[PDB]
C-alpha cells in the first residue's frame, strides 16, 4: 500500500517519452527486431531441405 | 592475434568442409 | 519419414502467398501513405553553362509485380478442389527430393562459399579504405606525406595546394589513363576559366570530388596544427568553387558576368562588394563594364544576397557557470550579425539585449548546441561553375595566439538564418534609421566547442577564432578575444 | 626525398675520382644533419599523428609506416654514427653535438634564403607593381 | 648524377632538371666543404671563430657610422653586406646561440633602417622571417603592422595588429595602429 | 593464481574506434555465421539445438563466465581494480577455463549422449564439436572486443528467442490431425484458411482463436506487449548532475525503470521451475500474481547489492568522480539517491513481473522475460547508436 504509493510518486516524475521520441524508438528497435527475425527465419527455413538432402 | 576476416574465412571454410564431408558420404553411399 | 513435402501441390502456393504478401503489403502502406528562403536556386540554372548542365544530367515496380503475382497465385489456390499426427512442411517435393536436389545443393554451396566471402571481403576492403571524413586511405597518407615534409620556407599559394591536391588517388580511380601532372593543369584550367578539350567531363568530376578532398585536406592540416596551409586551403576552396583566381579584387570577380580586362584596366580602387555598393545603381554599370540592364539587375541581385558576417557579443561561456574558471571546459560562443554589403553599420547598442544572453534553463544548458541546431540551413550558393548544386557552408578554426597554431579540429557549420538578407528589408541601403523593426533583424548563434579544456594556471589568455566563407569571397570574420580566467 | 643516397653517391665516386678527404667528410655531416632534423621533427610530430590516428582520419597503414619510419630513422642515425666512427678516429662523440648544431643552423639558412622567393611570390600574388624602391 | 672540379673542391650538379631537394643538398655540401677547408683543424669545435665575428661586427659598425651621419642608403648597403658576410662566410658549426642572436640583432637594425628608408616590402618579408624564426615580441608587430598599413593590405594588418595587442595589451603604439587599421578598413569596406 | 603463459587465440582489439556502419554489419555477419553454424548437423552421428554443431552451444561460454563472475562477487579471485594487465590476465584465465570446459563438456556429451560409444569417427566427432564451440567462443570474443555492437552472449540469446517468436508465428511446417492440413504458423494458417475454405466467416473465427496451435490473436497480443515494452523501456528518471573537479561539465545520469536489466526474473523463473518439481512429488491466480510481483521486487532489491550498482556504491562513484546533484547539497546526493534507486529498482522488478504475468495470462508466443530480454539487448544497441551517432 505504501510502496505502491511511493512507486507511483516516482513514476509521476519518471519522464515518460513523447510520441516523437517513441516513434524513433519503435522505428529503430522493432525494425531491427524484425530484421533479426527475418535473417534468422531464412536460415531455419532454407536449412530444412538442406538437412534432408545433405543429412 | 587473428584478423576478423580470417575468422570469417575459417568459419565459412569450416561449414563448407562439414557440408562437403556429408556430400562425400552420400555419394559414396549412392555409388558403393 | 519425418516430413512430407506436399506433392499434391495443395500447400506450397499458400505459404509463399503469405511470404510474398507480408513483404508487399507494408511497402504498399508505406508508399500510399507517402525554413530558409533560397534565392540563388532559381538564378543558378540561368547562368550555369550548357556543358555543366549536361554533366549534371549525365551524373513501385516491385509492388505491382507482387500484386500481379498474388492474383495469379490466388487463382491457382482457388483452382484446387480442397488420430496419427503426421508432420510435413510447405515446401514442394521436386524442390527437395527429385532431380533438382543436386542443383539446389550446388546452388547453396556456391552461394554461401562464394557470395558471402567475396562480397564481404570486397565490402570490407572498400570500407577499410575510406576514412571517417570521406577520403581514401592512401590519399590521406599522400596528404600527410606532402604535408610533413612541407618546410616553412615556401609560402602557401593557390597553386601549391593544387599541386598537393592533384596527387590524390581518388582522381586516379576515376581516370587511370592520365597522370596527376595533367590533373594539376586541369584544375588550373578550371580556376583560370579556360575551355578544356576532350576531358571537359573529367574536369567537372574532378572538381566535384575536389570539394570533399579540400575538406579532408583542411581537416588534416588544421588538426596538424599548421595555420597557413589551413587558411590557404579555405582560400583555394573559395577559389575553386567560385572559379576565380586569388586576387585582391577577387570579391567582385566572383560576380557572374563582369568584364574582367575592362575592370582591371579602368578602375582598380574598388576591391570590396561593400565599396562596390557605394556607387549608385546606374553608376555601377559604367564601372563594372557589363552595360546590360537585365544583366546589371542580375549582378546586383546576386551581390546583394552574398553573406557578410559581423560580430555582436563575441566571448566565451562555460555551461552552467557564468564565470570561466581553471581546468573547466568552456565553449566558443560568438553571435554573428549576417549582412548583405548593403546594410550600413547596424550599431551594437540598438540590439535589444533579449536575444544576446543565452537562457540559463537546465534543458537549454545541458547541451547548448541544440539551439544552434534549431537554426535553418544555409541555402544554395551562387557559384555556377562548380558542377553540383552546392549547400553554402561555414568553416571555423580557433587559434592559440602565443604559439600561432590551431589547437583543435575545425568545425564546419551550415546552420544560419539568412532572413536578414531577403527583399523585405530592401529599403535599408547604404545610399538611415526610420521605420524598421529591430526584432525582425535576426542574429545567428555560432556555438563552437573548444577542443582542449581551459588551462590550469590563472591569467589572461588569448584565442583567435576565425570563420571563413566557403563558396564565397565575402567579408570574412577574423577576431581575437580573451578568456578572463579568474578562479 | 632525402640526401641519404647522396652521401652514398659521393662514396661510390670516391673509389674512382680520387676525391679529397675533406669533401667526403663534409658530405657525411649533411646526412647527419638531415637525420637529426627528421628525428626532432619526428619526435615533435608524433603526438599530432597519434591524435589523427585515434581520431580516425589518417588510416592504419600510414600509422604502421610511421612506426617503421621511427625505427628506420633511428637505425639510420646509428648507421651514420658508425660511418663517422670508421671515417675518423676519436671523432664519433663530438660529431653528435656538431651534427645537431649544423642541423639547426642549416634550417635557419634555408629559411633565410627562401625570403627572396617569398618576396617574388608576394609581388606576383598581391600585384604591388613595385619600383626599385618601395611602393 | 654529379661530377666536380677537384681544384675548386666544389660539388656541382649535371645538366639536368634537378629536383629542389637535390639542389639544396648539393649547395649545402658546397658551403659546408668550403667552410671545412677554412676550418684547418683535425677536430673542429662548436665554439665560434672570434676573428670572423669581429670582422662582421666591425663591418656592421661601419653601417652604424653611416647611420649616424644621416646617410641611409650606404648604411643599408653596409648592413646588408654584413648580414651577407655573417650568413655566407660563417661556419655552420659556429655557435647557434651566438649566431642567431647576432643575426637577429643585425637584422632588426636592418629592418629598422629599411622601414625609415622607404623600401617597405623588403622590410615586411625580412620581418616575417624574423617573426617566423621565433623572436616574437611586440616591437616586431609594431613595424610589421605599420608596414602592412603602408603597402595597403588591411585584412592581414588587422590580424597582425591584433596579435600585437595579444602579447602586451598595454602597448601604446599597437592600440593606435589598431585604430588606424580599423579606420582605413572602414574605407576598404564602407 | 594470476600468471599464465598465453599462446592462445585471441582477436585483436581495434586501436581506432570502430564506426557504427561496421558495428552493425559485423553483428549481422557474426549472427549469420552463428546461426548457419547452428542449423547444420554433424558428420559423426549414426543413429536416428541438439544433434547439431551447437549441441552444447553457448552454454560453456555462459558457464565459465558465470563461475568467474561468481568468484569475482565472492572476491576470492582478488582482482586488481585498475591494472589493465591483471584484467587481461583475468580474461586469459576465463579463456583457458572456457576452453577446458568446452573440451570436458564435449567429451561428456560424446561418451554419455545418444551418439553411441562406437572410433576414428568418434575422434572426428569430438574434434568437430570442439572446434565448432571454439569458433563460436572466438566469434563471441570478436563481438565483445568492439567489432560488433557488443555482448555477443546477449545478442545470441536475443536473436535465438526472437527466432523462436518468428518461428512460432510463421512456421511453414504443416500438421494434419484428422481434420485437415493445418499450419503450425499462425498467420500462414490465417491466410490459408481465408483463401481455401468456404464460409470464410467461420474460417475467420476458427483461424482467429484455436487452442491447438498458436493463434493469430496471440500474435496480435505479442505485438501489443512488444510495443508496450518498447514504451516501458524508456522511463529514464533524469536527475541533473553537476561536476566539481572539472567545473562546468553538465550532463544527466539516467536511471532506467528496468534498473536491474532483466536479471532477477530469470532467476525467479529458475526458482519457479525448481519448486514445481518438489511440490508435485512432495484464489491460486491471486496468490500467483502477488507472488510474482513481491518475489521479483525482493529479487531486485537483493540484486542491487550483489550487482554492485547499490546506492552506496554509486554514491562512492559520484564522490570519487566529483559530480554532485544540481541545486542540492553534498550529502543530499546520497539522501536523494537512496530516495530514488531502491524504490525505482524494486518497482522495475514489479513491472517486469507484471509483464511476465500478462504474458502468461494473455497467451504470448514467448515469455515476457524472453521478449523483454530481447528488447533490452536491442535497446542497449539503440542507446549505443544514439550516443555514437547512427544511420
Amino acid at each position: 500500500v505504501e510502496f505502491v504509493r511511493e512507486g507511483t510518486q516516482f513514476l509521476a516524475k519518471c519522464k515518460k517519452p513523447d510520441l516523437k521520441e517513441y516513434t524513433k524508438i519503435v522505428k529503430a528497435v522493432g525494425i531491427g527486431f524484425i530484421a533479426v527475425g527475418i535473417i534468422g527465419y531464412a536460415i531455419k527455413l532454407i536449412h530444412i531441405p538442406i538437412r534432408y538432402v545433405i543429412v | 592475434r587473428v584478423d576478423p576476416l580470417v575468422v570469417l574465412f575459417l568459419a565459412v571454410g569450416f561449414i563448407f568442409s562439414v557440408v562437403a564431408l556429408h556430400v562425400i558420404s552420400k555419394v559414396a553411399g549412392k555409388l558403393f | 519419414t519425418n516430413y512430407e513435402y506436399d506433392e499434391a501441390s495443395e500447400t506450397w502456393p499458400s505459404f509463399i502467398l503469405t511470404g510474398l504478401l507480408m513483404v508487399v503489403g507494408p511497402m504498399t502502406l508505406l508508399q500510399i501513405y507517402q525554413f530558409n528562403e533560397e534565392v540563388f536556386k532559381n538564378l543558378n540554372e540561368e547562368y550555369t553553362s550548357d556543358e555543366i548542365k549536361q554533366f549534371r544530367r549525365k551524373f513501385n515496380i516491385i509492388i505491382i509485380v507482387g500484386w500481379i503475382l498474388v492474383a495469379i497465385l490466388l487463382q491457382r489456390i482457388n483452382s484446387n478442389d480442397a488420430q496419427s499426427t503426421s508432420h510435413g512442411i510447405a515446401l514442394p517435393r521436386f524442390l527437395v527430393d527429385g532431380s533438382a536436389s543436386p542443383l539446389l545443393v550446388v546452388c547453396y554451396v556456391a552461394l554461401l562459399g562464394l557470395i558471402l566471402p567475396y562480397f564481404v571481403s570486397r565490402w570490407w576492403a572498400r570500407t577499410q579504405s575510406y576514412t571517417k571524413k570521406g577520403i581514401h586511405n592512401v590519399t590521406a597518407s599522400n596528404f600527410v606525406s606532402n604535408l610533413v615534409n612541407y618546410k616553412p620556407s615556401e609560402i602557401v599559394t593557390t597553386d601549391l595546394i593544387l599541386h598537393w591536391l592533384s596527387f590524390a588517388h581518388e582522381f586516379k580511380q576515376f581516370f587511370p589513363d592520365l597522370q596527376p601532372t595533367d590533373f594539376e593543369k586541369l584544375l588550373q584550367d578550371h580556376i583560370n576559366r579556360r575551355d578544356s578539350g576532350k576531358l571537359n567531363n573529367a574536369k567537372f568530376r574532378i572538381v566535384a570530388k575536389c570539394h570533399s578532398l579540400l575538406h579532408g585536406l583542411l581537416d588534416i592540416a588544421c588538426g596538424f596544427r599548421n595555420l597557413d596551409i589551413a587558411l590557404g586551403a579555405i582560400n583555394t576552396f573559395k577559389c575553386i568553387v567560385q572559379a576565380v583566381p586569388l586576387t585582391p579584387n577577387c570579391q567582385i570577380l566572383q560576380l557572374p558576368n563582369v568584364d574582367k580586362e575592362h575592370f582591371i584596366t579602368k578602375t582598380g580602387d574598388i576591391h570590396t562588394l561593400g565599396k562596390l555598393f557605394t556607387l549608385e545603381d546606374a553608376k555601377i554599370g559604367e564601372v563594372l563594364g557589363i552595360k546590360d540592364q537585365a544583366k546589371l539587375n542580375e549582378t546586383l541581385r546576386v551581390a546583394s544576397h552574398i553573406p557578410n558576417l559581423k560580430i555582436i557579443k563575441a566571448d566565451f561561456l562555460v555551461p552552467g557557470e557564468n564565470q570561466v574558471t581553471p581546468s573547466s571546459t568552456p565553449y566558443i560562443s560568438l553571435k554573428v550579425l549576417v549582412r548583405s554589403a548593403k546594410q550600413p553599420l547596424i550599431p551594437t547598442s540598438l540590439i535589444p539585449e533579449e536575444n544576446l544572453t543565452e537562457p540559463q534553463d537546465f534543458e537549454s544548458q545541458r547541451d547548448p548546441f541544440a539551439m544552434m541546431s534549431k537554426q535553418p540551413l544555409v541555402p544554395y550558393s551562387f557559384a555556377p561553375f562548380f558542377p553540383t548544386k552546392r549547400r553554402g557552408s561555414w568553416c571555423c578554426l580557433v587559434s592559440s595566439q602565443k604559439d600561432g597554431k590551431i589547437l583543435q579540429t575545425p568545425i564546419i557549420i551550415e546552420k544560419l538564418s539568412y532572413k536578414n538578407l531577403n527583399d523585405d528589408k530592401d529599403f535599408f541601403d547604404k545610399r538611415k534609421h526610420e521605420k524598421f523593426d529591430i526584432n525582425d533583424w535576426e542574429i545567428g548563434t555560432i556555438k563552437i566547442p573548444l577542443g582542449q579544456p581551459a588551462p590550469e594556471t590563472v591569467g589572461d589568455f588569448f584565442f583567435r577564432v576565425i570563420v571563413k566563407s566557403t563558396d564565397y569571397f565575402t567579408t570574412d570574420l577574423d577576431i581575437t578575444m580573451n578568456m578572463k580566467v579568474r578562479d | 626525398n632525402d640526401a641519404h643516397d647522396l652521401y652514398f653517391q659521393i662514396k661510390e665516386m670516391s673509389e674512382n675520382e680520387k676525391i679529397h678527404e675533406k669533401v667526403l667528410k663534409a658530405a657525411l655531416l649533411n646526412r647527419g644533419a638531415e637525420s637529426v632534423r627528421r628525428s626532432l621533427k619526428l619526435k615533435e610530430l608524433a603526438p599530432q599523428i597519434n591524435l589523427l590516428y585515434k581520431n580516425g582520419s589518417i588510416g592504419e597503414d600510414y600509422w604502421k609506416r610511421f612506426e617503421t619510419e621511427v625505427k628506420l630513422i633511428e637505425l639510420e642515425f646509428k648507421d651514420t654514427l658508425q660511418e663517422a666512427e670508421r671515417l675518423q678516429p676519436g671523432w664519433v662523440q663530438l660529431f653528435v653535438m656538431v651534427c645537431k648544431e649544423i642541423c639547426f643552423n642549416q634550417a635557419l639558412s634555408r629559411r633565410y634564403q627562401s625570403i627572396l622567393k617569398r618576396k617574388e611570390v608576394c609581388i606576383k600574388e598581391w600585384e604591388l607593381k613595385i619600383n626599385n624602391d618601395g611602393r | 648524377t654529379l661530377e666536380y672540379n677537384a681544384n675548386s673542391k666544389l660539388i656541382t650538379a649535371s645538366d639536368a632538371v634537378v629536383a629542389l631537394s637535390t639542389e639544396t643538398n648539393i649547395d649545402q655540401i658546397n658551403v659546408l666543404t668550403t667552410s671545412l677547408i677554412g676550418e684547418t683543424n683535425p677536430n673542429f669545435t662548436p665554439q665560434p671563430n672570434e676573428a670572423l665575428s669581429k670582422m662582421i661586427k666591425g663591418l656592421f659598425e661601419s653601417g652604424m657610422k653611416n647611420l649616424q651621419q644621416k646617410k641611409l642608403n650606404e648604411a643599408l648597403k653596409n648592413v646588408s653586406l654584413a648580414i651577407e658576410m655573417a650568413q655566407r662566410k660563417r661556419a655552420p658549426w659556429e655557435a647557434f646561440a651566438i649566431q642567431l642572436p647576432e643575426l637577429h640583432f643585425m637584422l632588426r637594425s636592418k629592418i629598422d633602417l629599411c622601414l625609415i628608408l622607404g623600401k617597405h616590402l623588403e622590410a615586411l618579408q625580412d620581418l616575417d622571417f624574423l617573426l617566423g624564426t621565433g623572436l616574437i615580441q611586440p616591437d616586431v608587430f609594431v613595424r610589421k603592422a605599420d608596414c602592412l598599413l603602408k603597402l595597403r593590405q588591411w585584412e592581414e594588418a588587422r590580424a597582425t595588429c591584433e596579435r600585437g595587442l595579444a602579447l602586451a595589451p598595454e602597448d601604446m603604439k599597437l592600440r593606435a595602429l589598431l585604430i588606424e587599421t580599423a579606420r582605413n578598413l572602414a574605407e576598404y569596406n564602407g | 593464481f594470476k600468471p599464465f603463459e598465453s599462446f592462445l587465440p585471441e582477436v585483436i582489439a581495434p586501436e581506432r574506434k570502430v564506426p557504427y556502419n561496421q558495428k552493425l554489419i559485423w553483428t549481422g555477419v557474426s549472427l549469420l555465421i552463428f546461426l548457419i553454424l547452428g542449423q547444420i548437423p554433424l558428420y559423426g552421428i549414426v543413429s536416428s539445438n541438439r544433434g547439431t554443431l551447437l549441441e552444447l552451444g553457448v552454454s560453456p561460454i555462459i558457464t565459465s563466465s558465470m563461475i568467474f563472475q561468481f568468484l569475482q562477487g565472492t572476491q576470492l579471485l582478488q582482482i586488481r581494480p585498475e591494472s589493465k594487465q591483471d584484467r587481461e590476465l583475468f580474461q586469459i584465465a576465463q579463456k583457458v577455463c572456457a576452453i577446458i570446459l568446452i573440451l570436458g563438456q564435449a567429451l561428456v556429451v560424446v561418451m554419455t549422449g545418444n551418439y553411441g560409444a562406437p572410433l576414428p569417427i568418434c575422434l572426428l566427432l569430438i574434434f568437430q564439436l570442439m572446434f565448432a564451440s571454439l569458433i563460436v567462443m572466438l566469434l563471441d570474443e570478436l563481438l565483445s572486443k568492439g567489432y560488433g555492437l557488443g555482448s555477443g552472449i546477449s545478442l545470441f540469446t536475443a536473436t535465438n528467442i526472437a527466432e523462436q517468436i518468428f518461428w512460432r508465428a510463421f512456421a511453414p511446417t504443416t500438421v494434419n490431425s484428422g481434420r485437415g492440413k493445418e499450419f503450425e504458423g499462425a498467420v500462414i494458417a490465417f491466410f490459408h484458411l481465408l483463401a481455401v475454405r468456404k464460409d470464410k466467416k467461420r474460417a475467420l473465427v476458427e483461424a482467429f482463436y484455436r487452442t491447438n496451435l498458436p493463434n493469430m490473436f496471440q500474435v496480435l497480443m505479442t505485438v501489443a506487449i512488444f510495443l508496450f515494452v518498447l514504451y516501458l523501456q524508456g522511463f529514464r528518471y533524469e536527475l541533473p548532475i553537476r561536476s566539481t573537479k572539472v567545473r562546468g561539465q553538465i550532463g544527466i545520469y539516467p536511471i532506467k525503470l528496468f534498473y536491474t536489466s532483466n536479471t532477477p526474473i530469470m532467476l525467479q523463473s529458475a526458482l519457479t521451475s525448481n519448486i514445481f518439481l518438489i511440490s508435485q512429488i512432495l484464489i491460486k491466480t491471486i496468490v500467483y500474481i502477488t507472488f510474482v510481483l513481491g518475489s521479483c521486487a525482493v529479487f531486485s532489491k537483493t540484486w542491487i547489492e550483489i550487482s554492485g550498482t547499490s546506492p552506496r556504491d554509486i554514491a562512492k562513484q559520484f564522490k570519487d568522480q566529483g559530480m554532485v546533484i544540481n541545486g542540492k547539497r553534498e550529502t543530499s546526493i546520497y539522501r536523494e539517491l537512496k530516495k530514488i534507486i531502491p524504490t525505482a529498482a524494486a518497482f522495475g522488478g514489479a513491472t517486469i513481473g507484471a509483464l511476465s504475468v500478462g504474458s502468461d495470462l494473455l497467451g504470448t508466443l514467448g515469455s515476457g522475460a524472453s521478449i523483454l530480454m530481447a528488447t533490452t539487448t536491442i535497446y542497449g544497441y539503440y542507446e549505443a547508436a544514439a550516443k555514437e551517432g547512427g544511420f
